[PDB]
Formats: C-alpha cells, structure tokens, sequence
C-alpha cells in the first residue's frame, strides 16, 4: 500500500481506547484502524468495502454536481425547473412528470439507465463475495491507462478519502438546503 | 478501640483502611467485598462533598445562562432537561472512563485495583506517604460527614421551603 | 449433592454451573427429559425479546416517535394502530434476523444464544464476560416476569405501566 504503516495499514491506531477489531484485516487501501463501534463484525467485508467506495464515489459525483448546477446550468432548463436547485430540483422533476410534461423526465431516465447498470454489475458483487479475483471497487475501468503500474497504489488511498470527503459534504450541502434553501455556493457567500 | 464495646469485633476490618474504628454491627464486610464497599464509600462521600458545596454556591450564585430557582433543590426544576441529560451522560462517560469499562463487583478490582484509587491526582499531592495516610483519613471523614450534612441541608431546604444559610438565620419552628 | 435454589432437593443431573444462569432450579425435571441446549438456547431468547417488550411497554410513555404521536400510549391499543404495512415490515426484519438462528440453531454447533453479535467486544475480558453472560440471562427472566405483569395489568387496565401507577388504578 502507498506508505504502507505510516499513513495505512499495520501498526496505525486511530482510536487508543477503542481499538478495531481484529478480524477488520491490514490490507484494505484505507484502513487507519478507525472501527470504534465493531461495525465490521455485522456484515461482509466485501460488501462493506465495496459499499464504502459506491457511497463515495455517488457522493464525489453529488458535490461536483452541486457546485456546478449553482455555476453553471444547462441551456433551457430554466423552462422545466426554473429557479430550484437540489432537492427541490428532484421534486418537482417528478411533480412535472406527474403533471403530464413531456420534457421533464430527467430523473426518471437517469433512474432507468442507473438501475440497469447497477442489475447488470450486480454479479460483480456476487462473484466479489465469493472470493473471486475482482477486488472490491474493481471494475476494470481505466481508459485512459493512467493508474497502471505503481501509480494506482496512492490513487487507491486517495480515492477513498475523497470519498469520505465528498460523503460529509453532500450531507451538509443537503441539511443546511433544508434550512434555508438556497445553495452551497449561495451558503458560503 | 471498638466503637460499640459491647459487640465482637468485625472479623473483616483489620484496621488497614482509613477510618476503620470497627464499626460494622450489621456486619455488611462479613458478606459483601470490602472493596467494593471502600469504593461505594469514597464516590458517596466525594459525590456529598460536591453536593454541600453545591447547595452552598448554589444558594447564591446562578450562572446568568440559567434562571435561578427560590432554594437549590427547586434549582434543579429550573434547568433544561436537555442540559440535565448532558451532565447525565457526561459523568456516565467518566464512570465508564475511570474505571477502565469495568463497573461491576465482578470485574472492578480484577487487575487488582486499590479502592476509591481511580489514578486522579494532578497537582502533586500525593508523594509524601506520610501525608497521604493523614489525607486518606481525612478524606474519609469528611466524606462521611457531608453524607450526613447533605443529607441534613437537602431535607431541611425541602420541609422549609428557604435555603441552607436562608435558614441559618431567620429560623422558624415547626408549629 | 443438593439443588442450591431448592435446599432439600436433590441436584438436577442434566444442568450444570458452566450454563450462566445456573442456579440449580430445576424442580418438575424439564433438563432430564428435553435437550438442555435447546432450552438454554430457548430461554436466552424468550428474554431478549422481553428485554425489548418491557422496554418497550414503558418507553411511549415517555415520548412517541414524531410520526406516531396521535398513536395510543396504551400499548394494546397502539398494536392495532400500526397499519399491516409496519407489521409486516416488523415482521420481515424479524424473519431477516432469525434466518441466523435458524441456520445455528439448526445446522451449528456455537454455544447458546451466539448469533456472533459482539460488535463492541464486551466479553474480551474473562471475568466481565462471566458477568455478562450471568447478567443477560438473569435481566431476561426478570424481564420475562415484568412484562408477563405489564401485559395483564394492561389488559385490566387499558392504560400503561406508568400511567396506571401514578393514577394508582391498582384494583380490577
Ligand atoms: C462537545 C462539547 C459540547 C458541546 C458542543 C455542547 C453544546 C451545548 N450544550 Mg453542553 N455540555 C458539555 C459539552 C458540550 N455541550 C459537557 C461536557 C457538559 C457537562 C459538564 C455540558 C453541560 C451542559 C448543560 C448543563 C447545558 C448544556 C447546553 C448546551 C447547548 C446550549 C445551546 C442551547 O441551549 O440550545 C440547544 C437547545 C435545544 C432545545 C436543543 C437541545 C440540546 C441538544 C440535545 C444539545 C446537543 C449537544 C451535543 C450532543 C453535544 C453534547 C456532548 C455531550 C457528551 C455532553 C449546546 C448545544 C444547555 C442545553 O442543552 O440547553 C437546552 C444546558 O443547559 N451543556
Ligand atoms: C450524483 C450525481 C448527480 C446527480 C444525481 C445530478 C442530478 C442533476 N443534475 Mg447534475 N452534475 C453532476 C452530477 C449529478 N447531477 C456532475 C458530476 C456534473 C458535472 C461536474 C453535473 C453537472 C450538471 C449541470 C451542468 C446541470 C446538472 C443538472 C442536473 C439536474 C437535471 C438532470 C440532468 O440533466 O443532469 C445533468 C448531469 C450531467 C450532465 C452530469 C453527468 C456526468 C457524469 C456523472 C459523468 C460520469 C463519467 C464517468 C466516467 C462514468 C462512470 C460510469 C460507471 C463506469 C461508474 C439533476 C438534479 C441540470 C440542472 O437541473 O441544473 C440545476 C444542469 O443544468 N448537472
Ligand atoms: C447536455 C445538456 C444540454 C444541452 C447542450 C442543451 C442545449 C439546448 N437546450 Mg436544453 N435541456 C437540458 C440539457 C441541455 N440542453 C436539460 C437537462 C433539460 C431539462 C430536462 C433541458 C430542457 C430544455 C428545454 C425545455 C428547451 C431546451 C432547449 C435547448 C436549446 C436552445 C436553448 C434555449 O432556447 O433555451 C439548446 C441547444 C430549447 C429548445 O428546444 O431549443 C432547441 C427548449 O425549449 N432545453
Ligand atoms: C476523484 C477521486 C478519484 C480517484 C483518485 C480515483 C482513483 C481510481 N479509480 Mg476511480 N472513480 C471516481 C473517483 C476517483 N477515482 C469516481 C467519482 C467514480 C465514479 C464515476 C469512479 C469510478 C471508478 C471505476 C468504475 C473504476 C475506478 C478505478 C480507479 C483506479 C484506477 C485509476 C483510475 O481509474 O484513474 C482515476 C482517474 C482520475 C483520478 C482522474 C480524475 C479526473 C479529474 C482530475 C477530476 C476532476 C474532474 C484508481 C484507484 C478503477 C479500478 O479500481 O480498477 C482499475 C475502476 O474500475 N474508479
Ligand atoms: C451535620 C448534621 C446535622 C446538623 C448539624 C443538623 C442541624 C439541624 N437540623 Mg437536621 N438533619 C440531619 C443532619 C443534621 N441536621 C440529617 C442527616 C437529616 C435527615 C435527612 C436531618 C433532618 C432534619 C429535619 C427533618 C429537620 C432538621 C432540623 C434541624 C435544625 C434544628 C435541630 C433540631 O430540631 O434537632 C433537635 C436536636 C436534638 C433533639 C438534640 C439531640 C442530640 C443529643 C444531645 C445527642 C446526645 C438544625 C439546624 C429541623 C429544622 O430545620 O427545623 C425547621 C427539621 O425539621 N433536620
Ligand atoms: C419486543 C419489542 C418491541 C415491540 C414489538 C415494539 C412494538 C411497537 N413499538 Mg416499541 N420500543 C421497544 C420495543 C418494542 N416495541 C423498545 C425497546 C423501545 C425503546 C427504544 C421502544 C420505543 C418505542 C417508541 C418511542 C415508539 C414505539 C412504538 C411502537 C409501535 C410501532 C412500531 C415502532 O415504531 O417501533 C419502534 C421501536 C423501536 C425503534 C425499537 C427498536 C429496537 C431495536 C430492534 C434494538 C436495537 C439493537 C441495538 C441497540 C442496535 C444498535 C447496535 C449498534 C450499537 C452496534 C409498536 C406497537 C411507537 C408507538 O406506536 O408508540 C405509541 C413509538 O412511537 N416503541
Ligand atoms: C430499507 C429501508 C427502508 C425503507 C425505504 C422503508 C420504507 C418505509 N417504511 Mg420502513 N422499516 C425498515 C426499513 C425501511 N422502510 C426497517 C428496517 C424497519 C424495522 C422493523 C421498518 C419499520 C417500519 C414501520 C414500523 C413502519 C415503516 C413504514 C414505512 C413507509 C413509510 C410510510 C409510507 O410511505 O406509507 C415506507 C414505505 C411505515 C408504514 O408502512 O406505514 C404504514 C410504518 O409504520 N417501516
Ligand atoms: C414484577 C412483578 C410484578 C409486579 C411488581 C406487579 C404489580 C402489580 N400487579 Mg401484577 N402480575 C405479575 C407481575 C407483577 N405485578 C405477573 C407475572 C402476573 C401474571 C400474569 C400478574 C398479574 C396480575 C393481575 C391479574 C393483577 C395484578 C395487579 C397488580 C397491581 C396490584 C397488585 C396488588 O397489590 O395486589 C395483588 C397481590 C396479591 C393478590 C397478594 C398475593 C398473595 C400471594 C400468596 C403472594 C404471592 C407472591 C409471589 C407470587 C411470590 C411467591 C412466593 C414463593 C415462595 C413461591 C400491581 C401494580 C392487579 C391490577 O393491576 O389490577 C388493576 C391485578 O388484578 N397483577
Ligand atoms: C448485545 C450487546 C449490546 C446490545 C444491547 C441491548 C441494547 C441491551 C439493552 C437492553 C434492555 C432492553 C434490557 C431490559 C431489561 C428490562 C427488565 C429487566 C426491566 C424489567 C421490569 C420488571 C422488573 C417490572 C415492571 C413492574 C411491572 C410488572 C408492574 C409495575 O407496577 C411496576 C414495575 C414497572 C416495577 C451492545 C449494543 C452494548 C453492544 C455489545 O457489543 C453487544
Ligand atoms: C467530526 C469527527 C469525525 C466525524 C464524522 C462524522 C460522524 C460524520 C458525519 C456525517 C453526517 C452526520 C452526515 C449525515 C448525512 C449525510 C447524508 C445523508 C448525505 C447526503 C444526503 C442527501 C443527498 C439527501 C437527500 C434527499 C434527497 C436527495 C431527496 C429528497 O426527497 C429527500 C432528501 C432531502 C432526504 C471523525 C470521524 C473525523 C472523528 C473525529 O474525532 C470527530
Ligand atoms: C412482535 C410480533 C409481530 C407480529 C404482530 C403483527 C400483528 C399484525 C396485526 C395488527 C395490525 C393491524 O390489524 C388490525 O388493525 C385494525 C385497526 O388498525 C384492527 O381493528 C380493531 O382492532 C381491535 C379489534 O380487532 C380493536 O381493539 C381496535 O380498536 C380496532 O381498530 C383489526 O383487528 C386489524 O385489522
């Protein structure tokens, strides 16, 4: 792993009191030895990882969303939505594929194409479980080749701090929408 | 000495422990871990020495948060219950952290831990044995006696309705 | 050697001091005649559900969940106010959590009561675990008695546990 019992791995305790349990093993990319409440001993761990990296993946595609529907919106979707962002946003998406519109079906396309590319990696998630060759969040997808030597080490440990970055963010980008409304960037300033 | 000459002395108290005079008529150490009642001991008594000096600043003083009750028992009817459930929980987090998350007669002193020693000595204080033996009888004494004496003012500022010194002065009778 | 529940009886054969509620109580012979870890098993269960049930006499009480405010602080009355949907949703989690004890009930060989669920690991320590186990069994029975108690006096009653207590509604 990338600094492998420095930043990851064996020897790190994360909680002195709390210790994690001893079946929670030292060879995960992420692993600081944060598991206070025993969490792993409920479940899979193939699930629990690759439940880990499908959270944080949805939530980097949430915040860079977020950010970017309060910079930039689409050419005419001021006449669908108007101006609502965030939740609202898939509310009313909805409202107007309840009234009879048309042309807002946004939400219910993206449901389709998700949901069959979810049915269709699902024995992805049964031959993971089963001790196969698929590492949890491997799903072979590097076009561009960038990760393919060594280099993938630090983009793995990476990827899954961002992701728990970018799992937080969305929460407050959500709760302080349901406060006041308004945005992230209308938040800050 | 004995402090009741006319019972047998309690077989259990040795006279090791600070305070012991051997006074046990019940005989409550022939039955139960004499630890485990040092340590109930010593947290009802420094529990009681906090409580008289509360019912003594809290008699006077209210923190401007708060808005203070007519006796320091009816401050306790004054506060939110949210901050009640927090101070709850808080010395729920310190019985759980002083003890190592061994809070049962059965695993308490385990690692054979000494009585009412829950390792809570910052400022100095506790290098001269000399002075040690003295503060531990001191200690249990007065732990003892603000059991009574908060016994004492708690009961008393619930019959006459006035605080502890409120009552000191201006004194009325039962009629 | 004598039963130390029942002193002038001799000590049941088939139950022994490593179970962790032993108190050699054993009077009408159940162990001589059925499989003791099917009881043990049996009765650590029928206390954890009682644990919950006595908990959960008493906690609306106190306070409701915001969805369920308008429903009934009595809690025969409140059983019927959860929809079929609720139920079947309660009962769906409670079929999701018994397929483990079906499966080591069954088909395992693990002491009685384990369905592995030590997340906190509270029995590492040898004595706090021989108090555990000791105490979960002892609050399961006691927990077995209360809500036998609350169940009846709500039927008499059709108030709860607290309610009629402080209404000191005591006589049918
Ligand atoms: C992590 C540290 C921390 C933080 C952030 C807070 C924060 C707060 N405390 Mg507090 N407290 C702490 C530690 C902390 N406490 C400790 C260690 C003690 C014991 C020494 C106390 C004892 C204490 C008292 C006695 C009171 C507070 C109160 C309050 C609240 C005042 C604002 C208010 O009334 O609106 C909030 C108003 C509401 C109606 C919301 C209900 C309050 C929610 C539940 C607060 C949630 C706090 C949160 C869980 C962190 C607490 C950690 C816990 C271990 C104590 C505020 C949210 C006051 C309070 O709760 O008033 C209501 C109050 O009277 N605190
Ligand atoms: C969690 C992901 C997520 C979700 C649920 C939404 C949801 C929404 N977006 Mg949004 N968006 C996202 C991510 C997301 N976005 C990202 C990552 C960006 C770019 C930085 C944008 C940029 C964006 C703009 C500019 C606009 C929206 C708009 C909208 C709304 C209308 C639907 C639409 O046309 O989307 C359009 C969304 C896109 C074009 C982004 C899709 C890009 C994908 C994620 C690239 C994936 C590449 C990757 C290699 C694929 C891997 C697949 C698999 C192998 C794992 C809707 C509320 C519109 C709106 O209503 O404004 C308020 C609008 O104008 N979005
Ligand atoms: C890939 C993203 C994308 C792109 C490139 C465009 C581009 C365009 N849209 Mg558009 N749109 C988008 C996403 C996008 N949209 C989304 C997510 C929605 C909501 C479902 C809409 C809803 C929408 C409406 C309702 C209309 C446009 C129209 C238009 C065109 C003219 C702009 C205008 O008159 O206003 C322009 C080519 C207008 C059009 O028909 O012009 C051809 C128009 O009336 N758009
Ligand atoms: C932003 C952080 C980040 C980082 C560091 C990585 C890093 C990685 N991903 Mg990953 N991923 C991310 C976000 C991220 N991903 C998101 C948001 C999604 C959902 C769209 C995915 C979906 C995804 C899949 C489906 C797969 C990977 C894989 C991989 C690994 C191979 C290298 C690679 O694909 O280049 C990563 C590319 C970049 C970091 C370029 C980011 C582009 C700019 C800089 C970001 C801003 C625009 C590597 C560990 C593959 C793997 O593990 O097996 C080889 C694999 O199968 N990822
Ligand atoms: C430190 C111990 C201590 C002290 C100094 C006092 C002092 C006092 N208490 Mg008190 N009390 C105490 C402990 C103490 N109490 C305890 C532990 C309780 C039980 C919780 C009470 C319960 C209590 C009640 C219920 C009342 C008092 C009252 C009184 C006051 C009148 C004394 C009286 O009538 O007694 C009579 C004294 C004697 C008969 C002396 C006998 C001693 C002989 C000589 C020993 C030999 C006096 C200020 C009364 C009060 O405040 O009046 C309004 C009152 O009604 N006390
Ligand atoms: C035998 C168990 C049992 C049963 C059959 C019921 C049945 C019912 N309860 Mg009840 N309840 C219980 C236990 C039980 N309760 C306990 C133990 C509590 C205290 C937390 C409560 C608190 C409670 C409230 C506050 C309310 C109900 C309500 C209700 C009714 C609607 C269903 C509902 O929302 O349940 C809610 C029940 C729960 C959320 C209890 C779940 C207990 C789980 C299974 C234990 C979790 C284990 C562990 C701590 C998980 C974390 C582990 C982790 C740290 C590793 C229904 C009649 C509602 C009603 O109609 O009232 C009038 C309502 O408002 N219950
Ligand atoms: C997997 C997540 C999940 C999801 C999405 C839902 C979704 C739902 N639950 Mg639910 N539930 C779940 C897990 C979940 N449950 C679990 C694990 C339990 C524990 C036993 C419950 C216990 C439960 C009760 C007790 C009730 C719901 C109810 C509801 C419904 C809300 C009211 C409504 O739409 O009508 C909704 C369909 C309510 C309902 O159906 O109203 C009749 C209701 O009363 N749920
Ligand atoms: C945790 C235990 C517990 C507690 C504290 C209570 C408390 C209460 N019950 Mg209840 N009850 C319980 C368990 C409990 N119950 C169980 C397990 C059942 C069987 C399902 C009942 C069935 C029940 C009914 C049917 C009624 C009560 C009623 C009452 C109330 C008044 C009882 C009274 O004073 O007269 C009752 C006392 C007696 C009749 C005297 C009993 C005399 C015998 C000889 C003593 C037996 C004691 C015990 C079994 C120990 C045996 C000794 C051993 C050597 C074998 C009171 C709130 C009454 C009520 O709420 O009315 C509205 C009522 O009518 N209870
Ligand atoms: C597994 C374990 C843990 C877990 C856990 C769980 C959450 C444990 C928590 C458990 C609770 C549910 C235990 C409840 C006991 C209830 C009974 C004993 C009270 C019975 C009352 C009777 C006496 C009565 C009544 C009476 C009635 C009859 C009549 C009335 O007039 C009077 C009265 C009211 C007195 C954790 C999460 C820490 C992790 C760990 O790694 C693993
Ligand atoms: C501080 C701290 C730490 C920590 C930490 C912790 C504990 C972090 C806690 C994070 C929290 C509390 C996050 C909470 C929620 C986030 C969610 C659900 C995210 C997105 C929700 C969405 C998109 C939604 C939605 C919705 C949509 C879209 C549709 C709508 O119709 C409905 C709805 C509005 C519901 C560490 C570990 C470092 C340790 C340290 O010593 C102390
Ligand atoms: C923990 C164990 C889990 C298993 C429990 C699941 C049981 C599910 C059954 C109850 C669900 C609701 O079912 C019930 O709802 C109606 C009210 O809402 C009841 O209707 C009636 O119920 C009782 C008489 O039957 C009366 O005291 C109610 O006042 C009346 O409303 C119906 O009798 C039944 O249809």
């Amino acid at each position: 792993l990338y600094k492998d019992g420095v930043m990851q791995g064996k020897g790190l305790v994360a909680v002195p009191f709390a210790l994690a349990p001893d079946s929670l093993p030292a060879d995960i990319p992420g692993y600081v030895g944060f598991d206070p409440l025993g969490l792993s001993t409920l479940c899979n761990l193939d699930f629990l990882r690759e439940a880990e990296i499908k959270h944080g993946r949805v939530a980097m595609l949430a915040v860079t969303g977020s950010l970017v529907q309060d910079v930039f919106q689409f050419p005419g979707v001021d006449k669908v939505i108007g101006n609502a962002k965030m939740i609202g946003a898939h509310d009313k998406f909805i409202a107007g594929a309840h009234a009879g519109d048309t042309r807002s079906f946004a939400m219910h396309q993206i449901i389709f194409w998700v949901g069959l590319l979810e049915v269709l990696t699902m024995p992805a998630l049964f031959e993971t479980m089963n001790g196969g060759p698929r590492q949890p969040g491997d799903f072979k997808f590097d076009p561009l080749g960038l990760g393919k030597g060594d280099k993938l080490a630090r983009k793995q440990l990476t990827e899954i701090k961002n992701g728990r970055l970018a799992m937080i963010g969305v929460g407050g980008m959500v709760h302080h929408y349901l406060l006041t409304g308004k945005g992230p960037l209308q938040f800050l300033a | 000495d004995n402090a009741m000459p006319f019972l047998e002395g309690p077989p259990k108290l040795d006279g090791s422990l600070a305070g012991d005079v051997g006074f046990d008529p019940v005989g409550f150490s022939n039955y139960f871990d004499i630890r485990w009642l040092r340590e109930a001991e010593l947290k009802h008594g420094r529990v009681c020495m906090l409580g008289v000096t509360g019912l003594l600043v809290q008699e006077a003083i209210c923190l401007p948060q708060f808005a203070n009750g007519k006796t320091p028992v009816d401050d306790f009817f004054v506060v939110p219950a949210a901050g009640l459930w927090q101070v709850f929980f808080t010395i729920g987090a310190v019985e759980f952290f002083s003890n190592g998350f061994k809070l049962t007669p059965g695993d308490m002193f385990s690692e054979g831990r000494e009585a009412g020693d829950l390792g809570f000595d910052p400022l100095g204080c506790g290098k001269n044995p000399d002075a040690l033996a003295r503060r531990r009888l001191v200690e249990v004494k007065n732990g003892r006696l603000a059991m009574i004496a908060f016994g004492g003012m708690l009961h008393q500022q619930l019959l006459t309705g006035q605080g502890t010194l409120e009552q000191l002065a201006n004194f009325k009778a039962i009629n | 050697e004598m039963s130390e529940a029942i002193p002038f009886l001799p000590k049941p054969a088939n139950i022994d001091a490593s179970m962790p509620g032993y108190s050699g109580f054993d009077p009408l012979g159940f162990s001589d005649y059925y499989n003791v870890k099917w009881m043990q098993e049996a009765e650590i269960k029928h206390g954890r559900i009682c644990m919950l049930a006595a908990l959960g006499m008493m906690f609306p009480e106190f306070g409701t969940l915001p969805q369920f405010s308008s429903f009934s602080t009595n809690p025969l009355e409140a059983f019927y106010q959860v929809g079929p949907a609720g139920w079947g949703q309660i009962l769906l989690f409670i079929g999701v959590l018994e397929s483990f004890s079906y499966e080591k009930v069954f088909y395992g060989d693990s002491a009685p009561g384990d369905l592995g669920f030590d997340p906190l690991r509270m029995s590492s320590n040898a004595a706090s675990a021989k108090h555990y186990a000791r105490a979960e069994v002892m609050n399961g029975r006691l927990a077995m008695i209360g809500f036998s108690g609350m169940l009846h006096h709500a039927i008499l009653t059709k108030q709860g546990p607290i309610t009629q207590i402080v209404e000191q509604n005591f006589v049918p």
